């Protein structure tokens, strides 16, 4: 119960207005109540509301301006008053006459020396999804996203700074892209760094972090507002020559490469949980920049790696196929014949010469696995567990199947040098999970591999939520046949000879692949034949092949947003690649610059055609 | 025609085409009479030579093209004027024939996707067309853009 | 490594300009400072740039009017002076005012009786995928392609032809078919033409062909300009009378037919690899005489060809059941009956009356299959082998099949002779093969084949892809199962007795073939039950039907894209019949001329109803004038709305 006490404290802000004879005055513009209420009777004006008013603040509140002026006479003090507590902290009557978007109350306040610093570090102004606006703490900032640009022309007039900060250490720049209102706040962007007038030594206000370290330019990046984007980018493009329909533009390429530590923006877009931020990378300065990462110097490499892997897993089943196995020894088929097996795990034979080879590409795969953890010691000791889960799911979603490889590994090495029993269970989930992970490559090769996305789209959901209703009406079904074949001599169909095989018996009959028991010969009983009649229609022609249209449907929903998804997953190969790979090869991209007496900053460039039509309608 | 655009031509000059009974690519007295006198009306055969030597800028007696083209330029378009519908039938027109078709239409709605029916295709154009040819003016999308 | 280069050399220009007091004067009109730098001192203009600038290019580049006409009295040769080398060699600042669409400083620079006749045969100016733009190189061509028809008329008043080319040989015209913006140049070419007043005794510019031998007009034909080649299209076609609602005209058709050596359309048409370029057979002179060619004179012989060869796979299949077999020779079954095999070919047994019809018929496809290499001796020594691949995909990626075929027929003939064992193995290939190949013949015989172009369109790429996802999921979980029943005694459950068969073993299980491994009777070990269920989710639930989705999208992608490929089919299939096919029968298309004092160009007639509309004629004529589900439609014109509209 934690929203219900704020609308409980809220209807009881109206009946302390509804009781208090002076504030229900102050609620409508009842000047002759006013009148003769303030300067006859000898009462104390300091009423304070349920959740912490002033007569002012409910004149404000209630967009009242006359009787304002007349609370001016008798209140020489209540400007410099805030509100209470616990929603609306430091709210001054300054504030809520700037979200009425202008009541010439400013002209009134600011005859009464009213502070423009005052902050309202109330609860219901942090940013969260339970309040439905977020403007900041400081009076210019409830200005700003409201876009009235004349109180804000008003404001910087009377000793208001542009560079406070919230708790969160943004300033009135970052709260212009957190509105929901894009092209009609991009305006004002413009307007306030025309005031930046004093040349700062520290950053001229567009470099300024926040206190999880951001510029204006990569947060705009981090929330996926294009028309912000597109805008900011404008101001470091840096245009050469044109001629004719040609134009030489020259990208600045400075926060965009992970050249810092900071890492700055391709590690910040794809560990976003945002969907709307991965439509960034169609932009013109970015795309251009990966395909060149790809094009050169990320496919070859990328290649040559995943065929490493490839020659690792051949020398795993050579390796696994020849085991030093014997004879049964001394106990014979000691069940009635229901016990056939016939071999046993050699104990500790080495000596042959073929052993030796063996005992080679053995080792091969033992030093192997260890490689494989040392990677991913220092992964999950920093990003934290579930925040792995958020790396996880996007375009590495696999990262945990090549750790339970290695740890099958490790224990069938383990197992060998205690020598125990079960040794062919450990063998088996480090054999499928090995062949299995070689589709992490399907992003490779050519754009023939976004199954590999699709698939993972689709093995969970589609099938997920499909299953439980398999696994009900199968549970049912099996454990109606376990009743009625309970009397039979298994002899004959043994199909059904104990209940935990009848599941099993019964799942190959759900998937169409056993060939449905009959025998023909003996006449199994009458309540079978419904029952199995009953069986079929449900699974292999209602429940079944619903699952085919079910896929079939969702195959072309997902028709756009599969192909995006793959360009995505290139670039979370990209950067990955070249953050665990040392230089002196495939150095940082685009030209270097300062020999050309340019700056310290690495440029790149663009040609393109204008299509002079644009041109020609330019009247 | 100082200035124009490619629809403005592409259709100008299907119209000249059409108003072209020979083929000839000029327009002689003989050719404008019979087709204005098509519709309904009889001018009589002198305001025929009024109409060309009214326009005819270098008095070869001939209409050629050029002389068509900036007859309809003082007979201008209207105050239609922008600049996302011209963008918008770039994407649309493949060829840049200036007419968007059936099948171009049928494609780039298949590339969105919805699943269009042939017949409900047919019943998107027929609406659109104004004049009645099966193809969709420059003019004519605009229409349908703004409102209904 | 290549594009770096180019771009390394492009900053490298700006350093010159950023250090040069003259040149960054020139790049702004600074005339205070061009006038005192120029006249007092003593250096020369001759400062070249990074790319081998002169100062007056630099002028023009940006496109800096007033700075220039300063430069002219002091420099009055440098208009004469081309740029230096690699890139831009021979670009004279002529071209570079004309791409900047006019400066009125053409005025200037031909008042300083400058060449029109400079060539820019430099690197960025050549056609390649490389550049953005093709120009070509005389500045008459420069002003053809930003259509600027005043700076085009200015350049005919100083001597400049219009017959120059370039290392291609393309004229002025080939430059402005290549142009993207089509109808907004369509008018370009009427103009030029009007300046052929000499008409030349050679040809009127309008026959001149490339260096790879093209026509202006069939050179739209190549890269699909269809207005471009709607509009040349008008000077051939000859009207005749007209009769209220009906026309009926004569189409020219010489360049059009298979006649000449030059093959003039329909073989460019076809052995092209462009998309586009296959729309024009929709265009109306050809889209109306391919069906003459084919409904007459072209399905009859196709129809009968194939027949000849449902006679000729017939009679090789009766050649094939029918082979020399002895019963088992003398070794009985020497491994213990692992080894079941009774009869071991007979060696040089003929002497029965029987066997003579068999060797009739076993000789004729021998000698079939020696016609068919006949046939492809000259087509794989000329045409290249990924040229020859340029042929298959479109309309014959069969063509080698036929090749396939007429090996194992020559083996099999080798392999009796030598009568060596192995004879069964070229029998599959030369079997299959051939009742494959009939396959060729579903273009024919109705519109009730273009499921082969589809079946091609769809066993490359669709399937060709899900074949590794396959050959992996299968090569782990086959070489799980070898591991498990590693231990078992194969008497029962013989599955998985060795290695190599237990892949070809869970091959069918993945197909959901065979009939899925259980005894019922004798314990299997516990292992397989988990394996085998987590094998059956993915292989028969979750990958195989996933395979039909993915078939199903793709079947509606491609609806349209489908049925144009088979009416082109149909005409990479009448030429390809026709020049390996004499004449005095089925006559060269159309009627001949000049029996009718016309001429020897050889023509057809088509008649073809117009329409009135009234409403759009009245609106020309006043220009004239002196002193249902249309919800459901109108709510997808709002889907088409809201989909473009900012967002
Ligand atoms: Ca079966
Ligand atoms: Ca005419
Ligand atoms: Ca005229
Ligand atoms: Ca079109
Ligand atoms: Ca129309």
């Amino acid at each position: 119960s934690w929203a219900q006490s704020r609308d409980e404290q809220n209807l009881l802000q109206q009946k302390r207005i509804w009781e208090s004879p002076l504030l229900l005055a102050a609620k409508d513009n009842d000047v002759q109540a006013l009148n003769k209420l303030l300067k006859y009777e000898d009462c104390k004006v300091h009423q304070r509301g349920a959740m912490g008013e002033t007569a002012l603040h409910i004149a404000a509140l209630y967009d009242n301006l006359e009787a304002a002026m007349v609370l001016m006479e008798a209140a020489p003090e209540l400007v410099f008053e805030p509100m209470t507590s616990e929603l609306y902290e430091g709210q001054t009557a300054l504030h809520i006459a700037v979200v009425n978007q202008n009541m010439n109350l400013v002209r009134a306040l600011l005859a009464r020396r009213a502070s423009v610093s005052a902050r309202a570090t109330g609860t219901a102004f942090r940013r969260s999804p339970c309040n439905l606006i977020y403007f900041g703490e400081h009076p210019l900032s409830f200005a700003a996203c409201v876009n009235s640009e004349e109180i804000v022309r008003l404001l910087i007039e009377h000793g208001a700074d542009i560079r406070a900060q919230d708790s969160l250490g943004n300033t009135v720049l970052h709260i212009l892209i957190l509105q929901p209102n894009k092209t009609f706040a991009c305006q004002m962007y413009n307007l306030l760094l025309s005031y930046d007038r004093h040349g700062d030594h520290l950053q001229p206000l567009d470099l300024v972090p926040n206190h999880q370290g951001l510029t204006p330019f990569k947060l705009a990046g981090v929330e996926g507002n294009t028309v912000m984007f597109q805008h900011l980018m404008q101001k470091r493009k840096h245009t050469q020559w044109t001629y004719g329909p040609l134009t030489s533009t020259l990208y600045d390429l400075t926060e965009i490469d992970s050249s810092g530590d900071e890492q700055s923006l391709l590690e910040l877009i794809i560990t976003t949980k945002k969907r709307e931020a991965r439509q960034i990378l169609d932009q013109t300065p970015v795309k251009e920049l990966v395909s060149l990462k790809w094009k050169r110097y990320g496919r070859p490499y990328f290649c040559m790696l995943g065929a490493i892997y490839l020659l690792y897993i051949i020398c795993f089943t050579m390796c696994c196929i020849y085991r030093p196995l014997k004879p049964r020894t001394n106990n014979r088929t000691s069940p009635r014949d229901n016990t056939l097996l016939q071999q046993k795990l050699l104990q500790e034979a080495y000596m042959t010469p073929k052993d030796d080879i063996r005992l080679v590409g053995e080792l091969v795969t033992v030093i192997g696995a260890i490689i494989i953890l040392l990677v991913e010691v220092p992964d999950i000791f920093r990003m934290g567990v579930t925040r792995f889960f958020g790396q996880t799911i996007l375009g590495g979603p696999f990262h945990v199947l090549i750790i339970t490889y290695a740890f099958m590994v490790l224990v069938t090495m383990v197992m060998r040098l205690i020598s125990a029993s079960g040794e062919v269970v450990p063998m088996s989930f480090a054999l499928v999970l090995g062949w299995c992970n070689v589709m992490y490559f399907a992003r490779g090769f050519q754009m023939l591999g976004p199954f590999t996305i699709m698939i993972q789209k689709m093995i969970f959901g589609d099938l997920m939520r499909f299953c439980w209703l398999m696994a009900v009406v199968i549970l049912g079904f099996a454990s109606a046949f376990y009743i009625i074949f309970q009397t039979e001599d298994p002899e004959e169909l043994g199909h059904f000879y104990d209940y935990p095989m009848a599941l099993f018996s019964t799942f190959e009959l759900f998937l169409t692949i056993i060939d449905g028991p009959a025998n023909y010969n003996v006449d199994l009983p009458f309540m079978y034949s419904i029952t199995y009649a009953a069986f079929a229609i449900i699974a292999t022609l209602l429940m079944l092949n619903l699952l085919i249209a079910m896929m079939g449907d969702t195959h072309w929903r997902v028709a756009h947003e599969r192909d995006e998804l793959w360009r995505a997953q290139i670039v979370a190969t990209t950067v990955m690649l070249e953050r665990k790979l040392p230089r002196c090869l495939w150095p940082r991209s685009g030209i270097c610059g300062r020999e050309y007496g340019l700056g310290d900053r690495w440029f790149l460039r663009v040609e393109d055609r204008q299509d002079l039509n644009r041109q020609r309608i330019q009247r | 025609a100082d200035q124009l655009t490619e629809e403005q031509i592409a259709e100008f000059k299907e119209a000249f085409s059409l108003f072209d009974k020979d083929g000839d690519g000029t327009i002689t007295t003989k050719e404008l009479g019979t087709v204005m006198r098509s519709l309904g009306q009889n001018p009589t055969e002198a305001e025929l030579q009024d109409m060309i030597n009214e326009v005819d800028a270098d008095g070869n007696g001939t209409i050629d093209f050029p002389e068509f083209l900036t007859m309809m330029a003082r007979k201008m378009k209207d105050t239609d004027s922008e600049e996302e519908i011209r963008e918008a039938f770039r994407v649309f027109d493949k060829d840049g024939n200036g007419y968007i078709s059936a099948a171009e239409l049928r494609h780039v709605m298949t590339n969105l996707g919805e699943k269009l029916t042939d017949e409900e295709v047919d019943e998107m154009i027929r609406e659109a067309d104004i004049d009645g040819d099966g193809q969709v003016n420059y003019e004519e999308f605009v229409q349908m853009m703004t409102a209904k």
